[PDB]
């Protein structure tokens, strides 16, 4: 269904071996959802196209909002108070993007695990690997930060993060 | 701040003539609005205590009480806003007069700025 | 229309208010037997058998059949305690003590 | 009033959240970018202290 | 219920307060008026003032 | 924002100019349309806020507790309709317009861009609230509920003020959004102590912390029904609020300085529902579990993360409604035996079935079934703690099973067994308490299909 | 009857009064704020041939 | 009547501050508390210890 | 389309349909326990065909159909389950709930109320439907809270009677001590493997650590009666015989053995937890059956019955043979 995109979503082309009848006696199930088709799937289909003529009939449009980058924390003055407040509005913007990224990445994973069956833990490899790469750079980026997170305690936190990579790197070079 | 020895000050002026360099209250400022509020719980009031119908005993005497807020009201609002006028204009006068105690405090990005970091756990 | 006198009011000391209090709770002066004058505020109140409401007799025509109370009489003070929906001190066939060996 | 609130338009930005990621992480998978980046500030930016001990 | 919630409770914070402050008010409001005693009390506090704060 | 204030001060000359038999009729339709009105404030944003103008302002944590506060009114009016039959004109009045200024006051206490003007009506609201209590009180006890309540807050809040204007004269101002964005680390000193303790008391004091919760059982035993209503609703909750607003100026010491409260709520949590179980009066059982809940939501507002932030706010909401459906409960039956003990009246549900049913969809809400917003609170807190340290699940545990227990209490001993043979003056129920407990228990049940709405600015 | 009911049930009016009052007040607050209509940073937008205000 | 004002009214004007009440008030209302505070003041500076020496693997920690 | 998703959502669609309909006209007639049990008949026969799908050829789904709310990174929506496990245990209790019904038109004849004895039976098989296709932990616990609260007013069925008030209450209270443990369960999961969905916490978690399956374990024991927590079944024996013979003899019980089931991949993976479910299967299957021994009522003997059924079936989990307890059930 072109409603979403299929990148995003990838799946997999799941051929389906053909019917291969060994015996005579005629299965049930062929017959309930034939009746099931002549019962339910025929109405069902006509009220859908009704409905979606009676939508073509009258078509409109809506529009994806575009935001524009604006300066960041890290060029905000001590007490400046206008560049902080748009500072702060674009980081927490940037915040619910990535809690949608990493929504995505779980479906993705929940969807290999059900469809792979019982041979999951093989083939959902890639699925975990990226899932463990994403949860890892989430966990960086926003994590105890507290009730009251803000984009300056997000910033002092890379800046110790950065101090302890600086520190270690300069140690292992200098051992 | 003790603004009584200011130079130049009439001894008992309620409003000097520097005062009428600024912009008067409005009418309609919710003050006065309030003060004529005042006046008319007063006038309920007066009606109350006399045993008398407090809403319809004397409209004359509420619109007395009304006014006379409202006036009281207005001069002292004129009075309130020259005196916060005359605080504002010696602020900036000494803080001009006075660099030295002022000094321009170096502009710093958060860049810069090493803030220590509490995790919350 | 209860008055102040009959509420119950600090331990007694003399057997004239001793047995006052015992007129008041409606219950004999040697029935009546107070809790100790310790500081917990049981004070006036007293000191009925720790039995169950189970264990009451279930044929007398109680005026509250369900919690077996007549009514007037002396109420325990650990009534919510016992009102057969909740812990009860029925004897059983067996006593306590063998009870608690065997299952432990 | 609850059918009011039921209808209430997105103004926490649900799907324009959804759509934002949605492109991003299909920019990010064409390109090879590694998803989301630990950083998030570049650190060119940063100006850090010298501890010089 | 009776030992913590009606009891101590109950005596630490309200009650505490309750007899401080009607103790207090009982001594300092408890005068029979004479002047003698107020004046005495007058000339002690001036020389206390005079001694103490310079 | 004044589209709501305006309306609730009219409704003062409303109610004074009205006929000697329509006060009630008015006063409801214009509370409800007030109420209508003020559904209006539950469209959010995920940015900062809704800001009004200077003096006031919204949030996705006030908008839920302003919509409770409007909702509450016509509530009030229908249960006090009863009881102030044989009242002269002019109390009557004097009644709603106690009710109409609480409401007003806890209207622009909710919205408060400044701190000292939300100081001002918070402590404001503690005026008609003493007077409804202390005045149209059936019992001799209102006097001493009357100042226990009074004194307690004040004495908690006292200290704030001067926390405040100290606040005022460092920082250099006190709204709530130069707050938030000129916020600054509390470094560990003796003044810092003794400022988060001011800062912090005043709101504990009214949750009600165990230990300080003396006053509420008094004052829920001698307030009329409405007094009961609104002061377990949306009073109780005035001190978590204030806690969540001034919390982002105590960091980082309030990750060491919450120990001594944490676990007085704690174990707290466990003692009063404890006490539920030995208790022979409804009105301080269910002022008793009002505590053991406000308990819980101050461990949540502790805790201090966003999974309990979220929990604190609706369990605050679910609290507030399934306590004011309880109150109105009692008040049914007291209104029948004018007894006010759990043992008088008994098997009620032999006589009247349909609050039977009320009592059950009560109890099953105060025992937090799923899937009512009452476990989505509790669910919440209870995972936030259990990341804060693994332990505090057995607390929890232990509280939930005792929780259950006093519910199903309350349930059996009221309506099962045997009715007692000596009360015949039951009669059926009016409309007037079963709409009551309609309008009770269905918003519990549709925001329950809707839970994003009151799960805070966190969400 | 008019002029009967008028005396009686003119008191419903006032409520409705003073949300549309309240609406007007809160009008007159956003008056005052412009001082970065189609200033700020995010929103900075080129006005239309008919435009003179963003918002109002 | 008398058993419920007996249960809830009557209980202070007859208290009197023994050594028995006030050593189990002291214990019951003062015990548990510090007792608690002991187990969870361990539990967590444990936690902090092994957050700060890195051995605790807290992948996949996303909400708190 | 795949015709499963749509019978399989309809069996649960139109197990509902009475209860709507316990505000009409019908409800206050008596032709609807006859209706109610037409309803649960046409369920069954409905239900039969995606059985039958699955025997052909093995079809599993996840339908995941209405999102409830999203909460930063974890999202929560209504999410149905239909496995085998699912598609075999519905016919099998729509067709033990279509016999108990059938036998209470005539068991239950003389009694004023009921109408609303069979609304709530048919609540009852809801809430029991709704527990086994649940996905995620918030569903499967509904599901375990709306049995038990059933349970609790089917018991207390005389509320006349005292010892069906205190036998309601006790079991009320053995469910609250299990759903200590299932509690605790939920906080690990989210926590730790950040969702409630059940294939989340499949793909995280390779070897189980103690704590999420010992809270799995005390709910299962809370509500499958074991020998911790064994009197409540044998007491709730308080209730009529209708509710006797469907609850807590062949349905509500199991609860606790499919939850086990349902976590089997994550069981199998710890060696000490599967020891404890076997020795508190031994010893609840002995002890009751030592009980069932001597016991003189009848409905007692049966209770005690199951309850070593029960822990026989705690025995095969213990053991790593989940289908066949399965089938056992
Ligand atoms: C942000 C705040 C917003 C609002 C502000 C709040 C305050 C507002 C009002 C302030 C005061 C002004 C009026 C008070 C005068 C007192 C008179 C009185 O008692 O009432 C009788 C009178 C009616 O009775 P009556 O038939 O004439 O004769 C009866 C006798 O008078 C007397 O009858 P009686 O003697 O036979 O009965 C005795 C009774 C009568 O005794 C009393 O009622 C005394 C009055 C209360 C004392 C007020 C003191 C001063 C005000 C303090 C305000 C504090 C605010 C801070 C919050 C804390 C609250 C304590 O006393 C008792 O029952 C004793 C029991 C004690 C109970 C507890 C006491 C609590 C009192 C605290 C009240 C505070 C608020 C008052 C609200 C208004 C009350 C009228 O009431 C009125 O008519 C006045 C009400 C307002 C009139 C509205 C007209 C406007 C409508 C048309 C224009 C539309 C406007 C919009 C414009 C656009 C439209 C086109
Ligand atoms: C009694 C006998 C039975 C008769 C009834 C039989 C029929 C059964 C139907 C009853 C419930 C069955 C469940 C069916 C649910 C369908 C409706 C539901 O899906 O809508 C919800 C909508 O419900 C509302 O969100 C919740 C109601 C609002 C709650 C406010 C309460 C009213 C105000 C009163 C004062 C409040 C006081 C407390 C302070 C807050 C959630 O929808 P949502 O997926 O999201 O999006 C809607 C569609 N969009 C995408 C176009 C927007
Ligand atoms: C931990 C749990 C702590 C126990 C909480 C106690 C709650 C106190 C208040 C309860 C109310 C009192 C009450 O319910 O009444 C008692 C009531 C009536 O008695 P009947 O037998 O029905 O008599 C009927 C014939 N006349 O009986 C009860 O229901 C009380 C039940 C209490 C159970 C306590 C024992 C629980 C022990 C658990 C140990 C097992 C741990 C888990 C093992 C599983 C393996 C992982
Ligand atoms: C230094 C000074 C500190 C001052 C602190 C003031 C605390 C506020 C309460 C003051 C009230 C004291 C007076 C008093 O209560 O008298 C005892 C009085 C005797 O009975 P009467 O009613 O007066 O007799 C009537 C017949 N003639 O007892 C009472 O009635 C008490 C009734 C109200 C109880 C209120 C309890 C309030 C305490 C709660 C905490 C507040 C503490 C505030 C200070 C604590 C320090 C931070
Ligand atoms: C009935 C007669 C009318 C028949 C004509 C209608 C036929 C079907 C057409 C419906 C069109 C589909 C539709 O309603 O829209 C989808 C819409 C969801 O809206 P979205 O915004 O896309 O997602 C939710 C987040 N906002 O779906 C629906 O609302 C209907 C289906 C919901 C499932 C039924 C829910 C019943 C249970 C109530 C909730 C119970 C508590 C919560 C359980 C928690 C479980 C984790
Ligand atoms: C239920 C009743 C509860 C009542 C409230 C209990 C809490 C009491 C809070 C403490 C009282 C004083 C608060 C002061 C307001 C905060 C302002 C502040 O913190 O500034 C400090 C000032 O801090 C103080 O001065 C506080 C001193 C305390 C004096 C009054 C003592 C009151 C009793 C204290 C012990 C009880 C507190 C906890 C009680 C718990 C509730 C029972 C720094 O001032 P500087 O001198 O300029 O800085 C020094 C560096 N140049």
């Amino acid at each position: 269904p072109d409603s979403w995109d299929k990148d995003v979503y990838p799946e997999p082309p799941r051929r389906t071996p053909a019917p291969a009848p060994q015996t005579s006696l005629p299965n049930p199930v062929t017959y309930l959802t034939k009746i099931f088709d002549l019962l339910v799937d025929r109405p069902v289909t006509l009220a859908r196209e009704f409905i979606e003529q009676q939508h073509a009939k009258n078509r409109y449009y809506y529009y994806h909002r575009e935001f524009r980058r604006v300066p960041d924390i890290t060029e905000c003055e001590e007490k400046d108070i206008l560049c902080m407040f748009e500072a702060e509005m674009q980081w927490r913007r940037d915040y619910k993007v990535d809690q949608e990224i990493v929504n995505i990445i779980q479906e993705r994973l929940k969807a290999c695990q059900q469809r792979e069956g019982e041979s999951y833990r093989q083939n959902c490899a890639k699925e975990l690997e990226q899932f463990t790469q994403v949860s890892k750079a989430f966990q960086d980026r926003y994590s105890d930060l507290g009730a009251h997170y803000s984009a300056r305690k997000c910033l002092a936190k890379q800046k110790q993060r950065m101090l302890a990579e600086r520190k270690a790197a300069k140690e292992a070079a200098a051992a | 701040t003790m603004m009584s020895g200011r130079p130049g000050r009439v001894p008992l002026q309620f409003l000097p003539n520097e005062a009428r360099s600024l912009p008067p209250p409005k009418l309609t400022d919710p003050r006065l609005v309030y003060m004529g509020f005042l006046g008319y719980c007063s006038g309920l009031i007066d009606n109350a205590i006399r045993r008398r119908p407090v809403v319809s005993a004397g409209l004359h005497r509420q619109l007395l009480y009304v006014t006379s807020f409202v006036f009281f009201g207005y001069y002292l609002l004129k009075r309130q806003d020259y005196m916060y006028a005359l605080r504002d204009h010696d602020m900036f006068a000494y803080v001009k007069s006075h660099p030295e105690d002022f000094p321009e405090k170096d502009k710093k990005t958060y860049g810069e700025i090493l803030e220590e970091f509490h995790p919350v756990r | 229309h209860v008055t102040k006198d009959m509420f119950p009011g600090p331990y007694p000391k003399t057997p004239e208010e001793r047995a006052a209090a015992a007129k008041k709770y409606n219950m004999r002066v040697e029935d009546y037997e107070p809790y100790p004058d310790d500081g917990m505020g049981y004070g006036d109140y007293p000191k009925l058998p720790d039995r169950s409401q189970q264990e009451r007799d279930p044929w007398y025509d109680w005026d509250h059949p369900d919690l077996r109370l007549n009514w007037g009489e002396p109420i325990h003070w650990d009534l919510d305690m016992y009102i057969r929906n909740r812990v009860d001190t029925s004897p059983t066939p067996v006593s306590w003590n063998t009870m608690c060996k065997h299952l432990f | 009033g609850s059918t009011f609130v039921a209808y209430l338009p997105d103004y926490r930005m649900q799907e324009w959240a959804r759509r934002e990621a949605e492109r991003l992480v299909k920019y990010r998978e064409a390109n090879g970018l590694p998803l989301m980046e630990s950083n998030c500030f570049d650190p060119n930016k940063i100006q850090l202290p010298e501890d010089e001990d | 219920s009776s030992l913590l919630d009606l009891i101590w409770l109950e005596t630490i914070l309200p009650k505490t307060t309750s007899f401080i402050q009607m103790k207090m008010s009982i001594m300092v409001s408890n005068q029979k008026g004479l002047i003698k005693l107020y004046f005495l009390s007058f000339l002690i506090t001036i020389m206390i003032s005079m001694t103490l704060f310079n | 924002m004044l589209k709501i204030i305006i309306p609730t001060t009219m409704l003062l000359p409303m109610t004074w100019m009205s006929k000697h038999n329509m006060i009630w009729i008015n006063a409801t339709v214009h509370s409800l349309l007030i109420s209508l009105i003020s559904l209006s404030l539950l469209n959010q944003l995920g940015e900062n806020s809704l800001n009004f103008s200077l003096t006031f302002f919204s949030d996705s944590l006030s908008a839920p507790l302003l919509v409770l506060t409007t909702w509450l009114l016509p509530l009030m009016l229908m249960a006090s309709q009863s009881h102030l039959s044989k009242e002269t004109t002019t109390r009557k009045k004097l009644y709603i317009t106690m009710l109409i200024l609480l409401q007003l006051f806890l209207i622009m206490t909710f919205t408060a861009t400044e701190l000292i003007l939300f100081y001002i009506l918070f402590e404001a609201t503690l005026v008609p609230t003493l007077i409804i209590i202390t005045r149209w009180g059936n019992q001799t006890e209102r006097l001493n509920a009357g100042l226990y309540f009074l004194f307690y807050t004040l004495a908690g809040s006292l200290p704030l003020l001067v926390a405040l204007v100290y606040i005022q004269n460092t920082t250099g101002s006190l709204n709530f959004l130069i707050i938030h964005y000129w916020s600054h680390p509390l470094s560990n000193s003796w003044s810092n102590i003794f400022m988060w303790l001011a800062c912090i008391m005043a709101f504990m004091v009214k949750m009600p912390l165990y230990g300080l919760h003396l006053w509420l059982p008094k004052a829920h035993v001698e307030a009329p029904i409405a007094g009961s209503m609104v002061l377990a609703a949306v009073l109780l909750k005035l001190g978590g609020y204030g806690m969540m607003r001034i919390t982002t100026i105590l960091n980082p010491l309030t990750n060491y300085m919450a120990y001594p409260f944490l676990m007085l709520s704690m174990w707290g949590m466990i003692m009063t529902s404890s006490i539920c179980l030995r208790q022979t009066d409804l009105k301080s059982l269910i002022a008793y579990s009002s505590v053991s809940h406000m308990a819980l939501v101050i461990v949540a507002i502790m805790i201090q993360t966003p999974w309990s932030f979220m929990g604190a706010t609706a369990l605050m909401i679910a609290h507030g409604l399934t306590s004011s459906m309880l109150f109105c409960l009692a008040n049914t039956n007291y209104e029948r035996v004018h007894s006010r003990t759990m043992i008088l009246a008994r098997g009620l549900q032999t006589l009247l079935p349909l609050m039977a049913t009320w009592w059950l969809v009560a109890s099953l809400t105060n025992l937090a079934l799923p899937p009512s917003i009452n476990l989505i609170g509790e669910l919440f807190i209870i995972t936030a703690s259990f990341s804060w340290s693994n332990i505090t699940i057995i607390l929890m545990g232990m509280n939930m099973m005792i929780t259950a227990l006093y519910s199903l209490y309350m349930l059996i001993t009221t309506q099962r067994g045997k009715y007692t043979h000596h009360i015949n003056n039951i009669k059926p129920s009016f409309t007037r308490e079963n709409a009551l407990m309609a309008l009770h228990i269905l918003p519990l049940l549709l925001l329950t299909l809707n839970p994003k709405m009151i799960l805070g600015p966190l969400y | 009857n008019v002029l009967q009911i008028v005396r009686d049930h003119w008191v419903h009016i006032l409520v409705p009064v003073g949300f549309v009052f309240g609406c007007y007040l809160d009008r007159r607050s956003d008056e005052k704020l412009t001082a970065f209509r189609n200033k700020s940073l995010l929103f900075k937008r080129e006005l239309r041939p008919n435009e003179e205000v963003t918002w109002k | 009547i008398r058993w419920t004002y007996a249960r809830s009214a009557n209980i202070y004007p007859n208290f009197r501050p023994t050594p028995k009440t006030s050593l189990l008030g002291a214990l019951f209302g003062i015990g548990p508390l510090f007792f608690w505070y002991y187990v969870f003041k361990t539990d967590r500076d444990k936690k902090e210890k092994l957050i700060q020496e890195g051995k605790l693997d807290q992948t996949f920690n996303i909400s708190y | 389309m795949n015709p499963f998703a749509s019978l399989t959502l309809t069996t649960l669609t139109i197990l509902t349909i009475p209860i709507m309909m316990s505000n009409s006209n019908i409800y206050k007639t008596n032709l609807y326990p006859n209706y109610v049990k037409t309803t649960v008949s046409y369920a069954f026969t409905l239900s039969l065909v995606p059985l039958l799908m699955f025997m052909h050829t093995g079809q599993e789904m996840i339908i995941s159909n209405w999102h409830w709310m999203t909460l930063q990174t974890v999202e929560l929506s209504l999410s149905f389950k239909m496995d085998y496990f699912s598609v075999m245990f519905i016919p099998v209790a729509l067709f033990v709930t279509w016999s108990i019904m059938e036998f209470s038109m005539w068991y239950m004849h003389s009694d004023p109320f009921i109408n609303r004895f069979f609304k709530y039976l048919l609540l009852f098989l809801i809430t029991m439907m709704i527990l086994v296709t649940a996905n995620n932990l918030f569903q499967l616990f509904i599901g375990w809270e709306g049995v038990g609260i059933m349970s609790f007013l089917l018991i207390g069925w005389w509320h006349g009677r005292t010892d069906a008030n205190t036998a309601a209450l006790q079991a009320i209270l053995y469910n609250r001590i299990g759903d200590i443990g299932f509690v605790l369960s939920m906080a690990w999961f989210l926590t730790h493997s950040n969702a409630w969905d059940l294939q989340q916490i499949f793909m995280l978690n390779n070897e189980c650590p103690n704590m999420p399956l010992i809270g799995l374990l005390l709910a299962a024991a809370g509500k499958s009666a074991q020998f911790g927590l064994h009197p409540w079944l044998p007491s709730a024996m308080e209730g009529p015989t209708p509710v006797s013979a469907l609850l807590h003899s062949s349905t509500m019980v199991v609860a606790g053995v499919f939850l086990l089931i349902r976590f089997y991949p994550l069981m199998e993976t710890n060696k000490l937890v599967q020891t404890m479910t076997l020795c508190l299967g031994a010893i609840t299957t002995l002890f009751t059956a030592l009980c069932a021994i001597t016991q003189n009522d009848i409905k007692k003997i049966v209770a005690f019955s199951t309850s070593s059924q029960l822990g026989l079936m705690m025995v095969t989990i213990g053991i790593n043979q989940p289908h066949l307890a399965f089938l056992h059930i």
